[PDB]
């Protein structure tokens, strides 16, 4: 037939009540505005855009969803930003000051004994 | 410092989690007696008080076989979440040995930058490590050579770099610029100056010649 | 998996003997979703290990050495490279279903790219911070200096240590 | 490995492979990774006193 999960897509209630829902690898055409094919399923109550922004909530295959343009939205997630290093067969460059950086690193050790 | 302060004061996720596993599996195992499994009811005497001794082996069978699966799943997931445990505080062990009391030169062990020191701070079920490192900033091009080419002869750094500032030769250290002149003290010399490919002509300042003259 | 539906399946006599059972179906689906999420975090663990996508320059020389079997390729819709084109070729139910990875590998390949255009034009400083840009004999005759080798005699023999790359 | 023999040069003895680790390369594979580390191997030595 054309079974599968069922997944439900909210920014948080502390933001809006609005939801987007997700039928996974189902074919858009037989689930019974937005609705918009991925390769993880069906998606209805999200707008597809053009743009591409760092990923807020992961739908699958490359598909991320936010609620930003008010509603959620889809797209496909940020690597990174893009830096070109000006190399050369005679070019270095050498630094000319520094920072000290403190960061932190959070390791559990036991758990609780029980018996 | 006083950032980290202001960050947590305002992130320790990974210490949250385990206490929550294990207060979900707890409960879970509490609310298994109360199914039935297929008998009349999940009370023991309710089966001792409405059924004879020959009908009620039956019934508490059913139970028994019921209670005993959901223990002994209890007691399977706990030695696969404590084996994940124990690797994370064999890894914590490692982390005090490498960068609380040495300094490490293994790429982002001790933080991402480059290892200076680390100090320790305990939590509730495990260790928090803050790691302070080098960083550097603020750079500028310059051009290269490999070799200076000087009276026939090929010199090379001792612990540097050449560097030219468009018109001048220096030699700094790597990481920091720091120019100095290029004497026969900060440079050795092996061969003859048309085997490297990339050698410039610059002169090479011999410090005994003048002062002694 | 659907515990429900591997076990009873469609009928209905089955899901209400089921419901006799507790909350095992709801433990064991916990169970498998835990793994699933885990294995996205690995990959982006091993991968994801980079700050910015660096590209190469188009003149693609560096004092000789030849990197063109493990740079992408610029006509594919993969662009893989040609080593790692030749690995990927070498490599519904009863409530059963698989789901797809966060990154396409397409994503994956576009790291693996970036990380390689980072170390051959900056060598190790863009794992510490910024990428500084030197040339690459002179960060092999650093790195000769790394294992103890005096840095000379890389220079001196630039174009057999070249070639022995290449033919390795 | 990623962290130690790509973004660095590892002094750790077979870590990288066998010789003296120079540099290392990576590659992806389905559902893996590949390293290719470059060493340097000593040859054809001499005696002496
Ligand atoms: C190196 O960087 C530091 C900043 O980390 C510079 O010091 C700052 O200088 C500005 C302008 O003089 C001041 O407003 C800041 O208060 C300084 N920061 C600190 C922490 O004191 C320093 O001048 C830089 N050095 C060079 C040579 O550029
Ligand atoms: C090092 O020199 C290079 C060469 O100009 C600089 O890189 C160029 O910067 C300009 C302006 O930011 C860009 O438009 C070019 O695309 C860059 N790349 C080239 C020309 O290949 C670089 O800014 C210099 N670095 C420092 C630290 O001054
Ligand atoms: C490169 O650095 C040198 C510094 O040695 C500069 O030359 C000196 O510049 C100062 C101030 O302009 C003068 O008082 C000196 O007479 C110069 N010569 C020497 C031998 O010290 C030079 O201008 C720098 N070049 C560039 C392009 O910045
Ligand atoms: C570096 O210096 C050497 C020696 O001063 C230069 O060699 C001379 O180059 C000229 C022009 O090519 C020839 O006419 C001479 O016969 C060369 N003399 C020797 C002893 O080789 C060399 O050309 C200089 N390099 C550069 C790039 O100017
Ligand atoms: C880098 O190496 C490759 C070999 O793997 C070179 O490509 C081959 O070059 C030979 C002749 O040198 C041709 O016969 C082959 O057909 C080439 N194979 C290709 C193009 O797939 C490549 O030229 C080398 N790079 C440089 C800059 O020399
Ligand atoms: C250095 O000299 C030693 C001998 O002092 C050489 O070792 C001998 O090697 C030959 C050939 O393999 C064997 O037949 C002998 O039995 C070895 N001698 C002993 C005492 O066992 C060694 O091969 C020489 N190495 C070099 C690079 O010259
Ligand atoms: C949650 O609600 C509180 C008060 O209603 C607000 O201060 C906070 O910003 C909210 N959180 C988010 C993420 O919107
Ligand atoms: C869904 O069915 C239609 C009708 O056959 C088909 O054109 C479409 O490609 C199907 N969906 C997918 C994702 O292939
Ligand atoms: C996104 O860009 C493509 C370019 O091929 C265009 O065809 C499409 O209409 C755009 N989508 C929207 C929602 O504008
Ligand atoms: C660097 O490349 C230039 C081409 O712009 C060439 O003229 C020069 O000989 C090269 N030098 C080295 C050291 O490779």
């Amino acid at each position: 037939c054309s079974f599968g999960g069922v997944s439900v897509i909210t920014p948080g209630t502390n933001t809006s009540n609005q939801v987007a829902v997700l039928y996974q690898g189902v074919n858009c055409t037989e689930v019974p505005s937005n609705v918009f094919q991925t390769r993880a399923g069906c998606l209805i109550g999200a707008e597809y855009v053009n743009n591409s922004y760092e990923c807020d909530i992961p739908i699958g295959a490359g598909i991320c969803a936010s609620y930003q343009t008010q509603s959620i939205i889809a797209y496909t997630m940020s690597l990174g930003a893009e830096n070109s290093v000006a190399y050369s067969n005679n070019s270095i460059a050498i630094p000319t000051n520094f920072t000290i950086s403190v960061t932190t690193e959070i390791l559990p050790v036991s758990m609780t004994k029980t018996s | 410092i006083g950032k980290i302060q202001d960050s947590l004061s305002s992130a320790l996720g990974k210490l949250q989690d385990v206490v929550n596993h294990n207060a979900q599996a707890l409960n879970t195992l509490v609310k298994q007696l109360s199914s039935k499994f297929g008998a009349i009811s999940s009370v023991l005497n309710d089966i001792l008080s409405r059924l004879d001794p020959p009908e009620a082996e039956v019934q508490i069978d059913r139970l028994i076989t019921g209670r005993l699966q959901s223990l002994q799943t209890y007691v399977t997931q706990q030695l696969i979440r404590a084996a994940e445990i124990r690797a994370s505080a064999n890894l914590a062990a490692t982390k005090m040995s490498e960068c609380v009391l040495g300094q490490s030169k293994r790429v982002d062990f001790c933080g991402k930058g480059y290892h200076l020191m680390s100090f320790p701070q305990s939590a509730p079920h495990g260790v928090v490590f803050l790691h302070v490192t080098y960083v550097p900033a603020q750079e500028k091009n310059f051009t290269t050579a490999p070799a200076i080419c000087h009276d026939g002869k090929a010199h090379f750094p001792r612990e540097g770099v050449f560097v030219s500032n468009g018109t001048h030769w220096f030699v700094t250290q790597r990481n920091f610029y720091e120019p100095q002149i290029i004497t026969t003290d900060n440079t050795f010399v092996s061969g003859n100056c048309d085997v490297v490919i990339g050698i410039v002509n610059n002169t090479v300042y011999d410090p005994l010649q003048p002062e002694l003259d | 998996v659907d515990c429900t539906m591997y076990i009873c399946g469609d009928s209905t006599e089955c899901s209400n003997l089921l419901l006799q059972y507790g909350s095992f179906c709801t433990q064991l689906k916990r169970a498998l979703t835990g793994i699933a999420v885990e294995q996205d975090k690995n990959t982006q663990e091993v991968f994801a290990q980079v700050k910015q996508i660096y590209k190469t320059p188009p003149i693609k020389y560096f004092g000789g050495f030849n990197f063109s079997q493990i740079l992408p390729d610029p006509s594919k819709p993969s662009k893989r490279s040609p080593i790692e084109d030749l690995l990927f070729n070498k490599v519904k139910f009863n409530g059963l279903t698989v789901l797809p990875p966060l990154l396409t590998d397409e994503m994956i390949a576009q790291y693996t790219s970036a990380l390689l255009a980072g170390t051959i034009t900056s060598g190790w400083t863009f794992g510490a911070g910024p990428a500084l840009q030197i040339p690459f004999p002179m960060q092999m005759a650093y790195r000769f200096n790394g294992i103890g080798v005096t840095q000379n005699v890389l220079y001196e023999n630039q174009k057999l240590i070249a070639n022995q790359f290449n033919s390795a």
